[PDB]
């Protein structure tokens, strides 16, 4: 019921901001803040009003709210929006990140600003629609239309048409690397539906009847690779992640909040929801390749993070290290491991968003991007580097932050299922420390005479500090007290694991 | 009595105030609030200590809230205040109180003031969490909590990068130990399910009827965690470099706070180490080989702070032996004495290096008895206890008891190790003060007089002596494995240690009382410098631990300066663009070849139809 409205407010707000662009220029900032407030209101209403602590073994079909509507009846394509417990965590996270995106874009007036915000709400609404998606075509359409408006963001707002490096390399690799694999998973969807159409005799694009379709061995394996390729180019996996640092280092850091904190979520959401239950034996065969790619991703991202000299590419290469833990979590037979991935995933978004906001904040203070050029700014800034120290501290497994409990319950479940690949995996924490300290010492520890421009520094406004203070206190409560959201996700995680166990 | 969290909240909350009053407060109010947090901690500790005496040595547990709970994974914020943990709390909330009270006077006059009293409170708070935790998880929060605080205090002076660069080697090395520590934590949950210490104690033999082979992996890798955090051979790197920070943080790190975490983990899991005897004796094996390493490196270099540091390494491993010889209460008795002397020994050295005014040398000063005898009596008291002198010393009872226990274990190599350690402690006891305080004063050390440090000096003077040895720590509340006692040979071993100490003290005094030309000759002899260079490398261990992984790590980073796999999956675009350029060049514009294209399409279509 609430789901059609909850995916449509982003699109309605873009229309109204661009409508009132003719009326005024200070309107869309204040319009956008209220519209994202309504998005979190409906999302938090579903958290509180709904039975978040529901039955742990109520089957694979279980939803607090559900919407159905005929869209293309010839294939049974329907607007099958349906919200689960873990999907509701995703919706509340993106509503909060949308508030941060529209708050960081405050006091940013240009030649056109309504165009920026209709695009801003369009891309955030696309991610919400992926998170509420049970029909395969609706899932794919939303997956691919959140991908078009970021291209305009990197192009027309990466820099205003002055340098050609903001389109022809950064934005173009971002677009092609995702869309080729999106078309791969579309033909994977179609091969799965056609083998189901031979089995039963109805053209259906719905998840519940495609869940248990009879397929011979050696056939569903190729479709599982087809799903995983599109789910491995969106979250950074080892062979195909070259788009991520270019995308984050060129887009404005509000666009980078969208590009890191929430676009990385949807691929592991799809690995939990759409790839694991549909292909149980194929995923059981593919598991060790996934573990090898996971350990390679953690070690690889940390080394590339240590070796880099700038900051946006630095945090962009932390992200590929973080997601390796999540991939190994998903491809195991443990309930605790999956519940560790969820808390690690929410904390991943919350620990990347603050760093990107602050890295963009530091650049507009000093007008210099290279990290090794500055140094010793602690005597000049009064609140930026202290808050930045805790966010770099929250990146690695420091307890009292959500990242520690996240990565570390994965390791418990991972050692429960398989010893040797887990005992390799744990060493990324040592490597997490070295790139964390490298960031901290090269940027803030030292003498302010490392740069001439490090001798005249501005002040920090109240609202940026307010939205940084909220994230640090929110992230500490998730580290100390993670029970409420684990009780929320228990049943959804449990039935996925029980199906992955029982179907093999 | 429902006041355990006040030993954590009151310090920790004070840190938050000093983390946001980034120098905007004045000197006095910042100084009072920084000392008062730790002062309230000691007072609440004393109340629960005297109530623990009123409890009849009965443990008191308090769960605040469950941390995380999955249906097979139950972790809670459980605090256990038993006899072993009360003693380890007593050391911290007294020593940190005394060290931090000195810092109220030492820190003033320079910037970074509110910053330093912020991170000290966090450092103390992390150490209290480790020794009161009831679950191995919450205790893990203690381990890397105090590690990050050592990073924030070793690299406290961020201006020059030597001490600003020395902290990360400790940070890397302590997290290697923490990976080793968490490995055993995974294995214990896989094997025995619950991580609570007591429930683990009477769950371990129930689950282990059939298979035992994998418990040695748990316990050996658990041991690898304990050793690394404080000091030991496989990971002895950072304690020389940890001296690059200020004097009070070196005392806190090296004396009794952070280095007393690896002792608490072996002692708390003593029944768990009793489940396997060979992993328990292996602690003493590694302890016996580190007393042979950690001693004479104090003699080698001319840095006073490196002197006090190699002595701490020697003493911590001396404990590992004491725990390996199944003498648990005696080892904590050694700790109870050891905290008192080391902290003062470190602190007094700081007062004189304030008076030295940038000397940092042991060979260019002399005749310091006439400058100020207060620091003279400070080193003197510390030296006597360390050397195992029988004259009104505090720690000699602890050495006598553990060697009695060690010979009750019956390992002649361990008494040989103990005998050479007593001789080696007496060697570097008075050699430092004889080479520094005796001679001629060509550079005057301007002594500073003030009651603000004299009163804690008197308190530390009256505490580090044998008056402090009369305070028996609470050890009857845990009922550990009983430290066995020997009579008749106790007097024989006592006089043997006294003779060994006296011979070492007389040899140092004979090194002093000679011309020192033979000392100069052995400091100039080529085999002497070879051994000095060999033990500059410290059995090549820092040499080996740099050149085994560091330059391979820098080499693979230099090979990863440009990202390979992003480039090697760009070759579809490279092949497509180059093949597209070739197809564009295939077009001509001359219309004869267009019609030839039409004929050559007809030819291939007919050929492709005739092969079907």
């Amino acid at each position: 019921m609430l789901l059609p409205w909850l995916i449509l407010i982003p699109f309605i707000g873009g229309f109204l901001c661009w409508q009132t662009e003719r009326f005024g220029v200070k309107v869309p900032r204040w319009i956008a803040l209220i519209t994202m407030g309504l998005t979190l209101a409906l999302s938090l209403q579903l958290w509180l009003q709904g039975g978040y602590s529901l039955t742990q073994s109520a089957g694979i079909p279980q939803w607090q709210s559900e919407f159905d509507m005929p869209w293309i009846p010839r294939f049974g394509i329907s607007i099958h929006l349906a919200i689960d417990g873990l999907s509701l965590l995703m919706v509340v996270l993106t509503g909060l990140l949308g508030v941060l995106a529209v708050l960081c874009s405050w006091k940013e007036i240009e030649k056109y600003q309504g165009f920026f915000h209709l695009n801003l709400m369009w891309i955030l609404g696309g991610v919400i629609g992926v998170f509420l998606a049970i029909d395969m075509f609706l899932f794919f359409f939303f997956w691919e239309m959140m991908l078009v408006p970021m291209y305009f963001l990197i192009a027309l707002w990466g820099h205003k048409a002055s340098d050609g490096k903001t389109r022809i390399t950064a934005a173009t690799k971002f677009f092609i690397y995702t869309q080729a694999s999106g078309l791969v998973m579309l033909i994977a969807i179609l091969a799965l539906v056609f083998v189901h159409y031979n089995a039963t005799g109805v053209w259906t694009f719905n998840y519940e009847e495609l869940l248990n379709t009879p397929m011979s061995s050696g056939v569903e394996y190729l479709l599982m690779l087809g799903f995983f390729i599109a789910f491995a180019v969106k979250m950074p996996v080892v062979p195909l992640h070259g788009w991520l640092p270019d995308a984050h280092s060129q887009a404005p850091t509000a666009g980078s909040v969208d590009l890191a904190g929430i676009l990385l979520k949807t691929a592991a959401y799809g690995l939990l929801r759409f790839s694991l239950p549909l292909f149980p034996n194929a995923s059981a065969e593919f598991a060790p390749i996934a573990m090898w790619l996971g350990v390679i991703g953690i070690f690889y991202g940390a080394w590339m993070a240590f070796a880099q000299t700038d900051i946006k590419r630095l945090i962009a290469y932390t992200s590929v290290s973080h997601m390796g833990f999540v991939l190994i979590a998903i491809y195991t037979g443990s309930q605790l491991a999956y519940q560790g991935a969820v808390i690690q995933m929410i904390a991943h978004g919350l620990s990347a968003a603050g760093l990107f906001i602050l890295c963009g904040q530091l650049y507009e203070r000093i007008h210099t991007r290279d990290m090794r050029m500055m140094g010793g700014l602690w005597s000049k800034m009064k609140w930026l580097p202290a808050l930045s120290l805790f966010f770099a501290v929250a990146t690695l497994g420091m307890p009292g932050t959500g990242n520690f409990v996240g990565e570390f319950m994965i390791l418990f479940g991972s050692f429960q299922v398989v010893p040797v690949i887990t005992v390799i995996s744990t060493f990324g924490l040592v490597f997490a420390s070295v790139y964390s300290l490298a960031m901290l010492h090269r940027a803030y520890f030292g003498k302010a005479k490392s740069q001439i421009a490090s001798q005249e520094l501005p002040g920090m406004s109240l609202r940026e500090l307010f939205m940084i203070l909220l994230l640090v206190v929110l992230l500490v409560l998730l580290g100390f007290y993670p029970q409420p959201i684990l009780d929320t996700s228990h049943s959804a995680i449990g039935n996925i694991q029980q199906w992955f166990v029982n179907s093999v | 009595m429902n006041m355990l969290a006040l030993t954590i909240i009151l310090p920790l909350i004070g840190f938050v105030l000093l983390a946001f009053s980034r120098g905007r407060w004045s000197e006095n109010v910042s100084a009072i609030v920084g000392v008062g947090s730790v002062g309230l901690a000691a007072l609440v500790t004393a109340f629960i200590g005297v109530d623990f005496f009123a409890n009849g040595e009965q443990t008191y547990s308090q769960p605040l809230w469950t941390w995380m709970s999955v249906g097979d994974f139950n972790i809670g914020f459980n605090l256990v205040l038993d006899g072993l943990s009360l003693t380890m709390l007593s050391v911290v909330t007294g020593v940190g109180f005394l060290i931090h009270m000195y810092a109220s006077w030492y820190m003033r006059g320079e910037e970074g003031y509110s910053r330093f009293f912020a991170y000290t409170n966090l450092f103390i708070a992390s150490m209290v969490v480790l020794v009161l935790a009831d679950n191995l998880l919450l205790m893990y929060l203690g381990w890397e909590g105090v590690g990050l605080c050592s990073y924030l205090l070793i690299g406290f002076y961020y201006t020059d990068p030597k001490n600003g660069a020395a902290a990360m080697k400790a940070f890397v090395v302590t997290r290697v130990g923490d990976v080793f520590l968490a490995f055993a934590l995974f294995i214990l949950y896989n094997e025995l399910g619950t991580l609570n210490f007591r429930e683990m104690v009477e769950l371990a033999p129930a689950h282990f009827a059939d298979g035992n082979n994998m418990l040695m992996w748990a316990t050996l890798m658990l041991l690898g965690g304990a050793v690394g955090k404080s000091a030991q051979l496989p990971l002895q790197t950072w304690l020389a470099d940890a001296m690059a920070g200020p004097t009070p943080v070196s005392a806190l790190i090296h004396a009794a706070t952070m280095v007393t975490a690896g002792v608490y983990l072996i002692a708390r899991t003593h029944g768990l180490f009793l489940m396997t005897p060979e992993v328990l004796h292996l602690v003493g094996i590694v302890g016996a080989v580190t007393l042979l390493l950690a001693g004479f490196a104090a003699l080698v270099q001319t840095d006073i702070k490196r002197v006090l540091a190699y002595s701490t390494m020697s003493q911590i491993g001396y404990m590992f032996l004491a725990l390996g010889v199944q003498a648990w209460d005696a080892a904590i008795f050694h700790l109870m004495t050891h905290a008192f002397f080391k902290a003062l020994l470190f602190l007094a050295s700081g007062s004189v290096i304030l008076a030295c005014h940038h000397e940092q040398n042991i060979f260019k000063m002399g005749g310091l008895r006439k400058s100020i005898p207060l620091v003279y009596l400070c080193f003197l008291v510390g030296g006597a206890a360390l050397s195992a002198l029988p004259l009104v010393t505090a720690g000699f009872f602890s050495k006598d008891e553990i060697l009695a226990g060690a010979m009750a274990n019956g390992h002649i190599n361990l008494m040989v190790a103990g005998l050479v350690g007593a001789f080696m402690t007496s060697l570097y006891t008075f050699r430092m003060i004889f080479i520094v305080f005796h001679g001629k004063e060509q550079i005057h050390a301007h002594a500073v007089k003030g009651v603000t440090h004299s009163l804690p000096l008197i308190v530390l003077l009256i505490l580090s002596t044998f008056v402090g040895a009369l305070i028996v720590p609470p050890l009857q509340g845990v009922l550990p494995q009983t430290t066995e006692l020997a009579h008749g040979s106790m007097l024989t071993l006592e006089i043997t240690s006294g003779v060994v100490a006296v011979v070492g003290i007389l040899l140092a005094a004979w090194l002093w009382l000679g011309k020192r030309t033979l000392v100069t000759s052995i400091a100039n002899s080529a085999p002497g410098r070879l051994l000095s260079t060999w033990w500059y490398n410290a059995w090549g261990f820092d040499w080996l631990y740099d050149k085994v992984f560091v330059k391979p790590f820098l080499g693979i980073a230099w090979l990863l300066k440009r990202d390979p796999l992003n480039s090697m999956m760009n070759i579809p675009a490279v092949l497509s663009r180059f093949a597209g350029k070739g197809l564009l060049l295939s077009e001509n514009g001359y219309l004869r070849w267009y019609v030839a294209s039409m004929s050559i399409g007809a030819v291939v279509v007919l050929a492709l139809l005739m092969v079907l």
